[PDB]
């Protein structure tokens, strides 16, 4: 059973626990959130997938392609407890909730570990100029100065050249990066990788 | 633990774990990290 969790609903209907919509937020209290709100499907933008799909369009992020380019930050939707027209059923029946929410320690192994237990995990990292440009291989940080933190998500792990790293989700889409992946140097707490992983398990239910 | 690991092959049975999102113009990349690995999860962790 697998349904695509709408990030609006999270982005929208989290209040000021989770921080500021499209000003930036706090990872570990979108999991809370979820745990005690639960959150409805909702696919890509403009797809019609679930209660309720993305509504700011995509852009190219850093890269060139057809879209338009990012502007920088928007405004953050509003939050409205309903689906989208033609979907069924009711916004409240289509909500989807956490058993429990933690954080995972500052340590290779435990991430590991969970990773392999339970599945992907959410981590955040400091992004310096020089990781925008990445094509490909284990991510480095050489030059270039600091931009903030950016949350991800951690589904992996491997060696390259001898190079240990995580392998990461980005959300700039496929056309950033390798087909929108990206991989960091592990075990060495490498731009906070390690730092700010969370997960939770969900309510089978 | 295995040298290597990846959860789109470990869990093919979930087309989430291999899907790219697009958070846009804004600074929603907290929320994107979270719907992600609980779209995967819910799907890993029912039958």
């Amino acid at each position: 059973v697998s349904v695509e969790v709408s990030a609006e609903d999270l982005l929208t209907c989290c209040g000021s626990m989770c921080g500021d919509g499209c000003n930036g937020g706090y990872p570990a209290e979108a999991w809370n959130f979820w745990t005690r709100k639960g959150l409805v499907s909702g696919g890509l933008y403009e797809s019609h997938v679930g209660c309720r799909p993305y509504s700011i369009p995509p852009c190219e992020h850093h890269v060139n392609g057809s879209r338009p380019p990012c502007t920088g930050e928007g405004d953050t939707p509003k939050c409205s407890k309903i689906c989208e027209p033609g979907y069924s059923p009711t916004y409240k029946q289509d909500k989807h909730y956490g058993y429990n929410s933690y954080s995972v320690s500052n340590s290779e192994k435990d991430i590991m570990a969970e990773i392999y237990k339970n599945g992907p995990v959410e981590g955040a990292f400091s992004v310096y100029s020089d990781f925008l440009l990445y094509k490909s291989g284990v991510y480095q940080h050489v030059t270039g100065e600091m931009m903030g933190g950016h949350a991800i998500r951690i589904l992996g792990w491997g060696v390259e050249n001898g190079t240990p790293y995580w392998l990461v989700a980005n959300s700039w889409n496929t056309d950033w990066g390798d087909n929108g992946f990206f991989k960091i140097l592990r075990g060495q707490d490498h731009c906070g990788i390690e730092s700010e992983v969370v997960a939770g398990i969900p309510r089978t239910d | 633990l295995p040298a290597s690991f990846d959860a789109r092959e470990q869990w093919p049975q979930c087309p989430t774990i291999k899907e790219i999102r697009d958070q846009g113009s804004c600074g929603s990349c907290w929320a994107f990290g979270a719907v992600e690995a609980i779209s995967d999860r819910i799907c890993i962790h029912t039958n």
